[PDB]
């Protein structure tokens, strides 16, 4: 890795949705299903094409 | 900026230019610049390599 | 060639590779971030690590 | 939570249990679990050696 | 990397300094000054390789 620029979700400044989405994303990270989602959408399609 | 969509979930890097104007959540996945390079070719194929 | 170059390489190079083997015992910190993450991980390559 | 500290600059892992209580800034470093094993040295078994 | 936990500074709920401290952290990351201090002491002495 050279840089470090994580992604995110857009939200207007005067909107309380940012904190709730933060909580939900942290919940997903703790549950670990973000890892399996990334594996499905990155490795799962590429699994038959493994080296 | 104009409230046509109030949640723009997409691949959208967290940046100083954006963060002043738009408000972001935590990084749901972190990445960075990485170097892609083709694997080194070798003279492995060929039954007559001996 | 092996004696001249001597390219040392660890037996384990990834999480699943360490999971498959049983000679090298794993490690963690009791009531720490790593141990708590491994608990309730429900991930295929980490459930056996927790076991 | 008691406002006794205005900031908590420290290696605080961003977690759901903490986020419901306090407010975190965006991470300055992204870390995670990693394997620490000793550097391999010159060694070999008996039969697999040859 | 196994997990993707993130660090960050702590602020009370609704504190107005979070929205500016995150701006400061992002500016530091963009200018690369967070990487210099990340390499300030982690490379304490370097890896001695002779072979
Ligand atoms: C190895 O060299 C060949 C010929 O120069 C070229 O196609 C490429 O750089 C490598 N080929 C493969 C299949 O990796
Ligand atoms: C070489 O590695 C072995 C691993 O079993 C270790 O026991 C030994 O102390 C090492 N010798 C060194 C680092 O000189």
């Amino acid at each position: 890795l050279i840089d470090s620029k994580g992604y995110g979700v857009g939200t207007p400044m005067g909107s309380p949705y940012r904190d709730k989405i933060t909580i939900a994303i942290l919940q997903l990270q703790e549950e670990g299903k973000l890892h399996m989602m990334k594996e499905k959408w990155w490795r799962g399609n590429g699994c038959p094409e493994e080296e | 900026i104009d409230h046509k969509a109030d949640l723009a979930v997409a691949p959208l890097a967290i940046t100083y230019v954006r963060e002043k104007v738009i408000d972001f959540s935590k990084p749901f996945m972190t990445l960075g610049i990485s170097i892609l390079y083709r694997k080194p070719n070798g003279t492995n194929p060929g039954v007559f390599s001996f | 060639a092996f004696l001249t170059v001597e390219r040392m390489e660890s037996p384990i190079d990834s999480a699943d590779d360490l999971a498959k083997q049983t000679k090298i015992e794993y490690g963690a910190v009791e009531d720490g971030a790593t141990m708590t993450f491994f608990k309730k991980s429900k991930i295929s390559t980490y459930d056996k690590m927790w076991a």
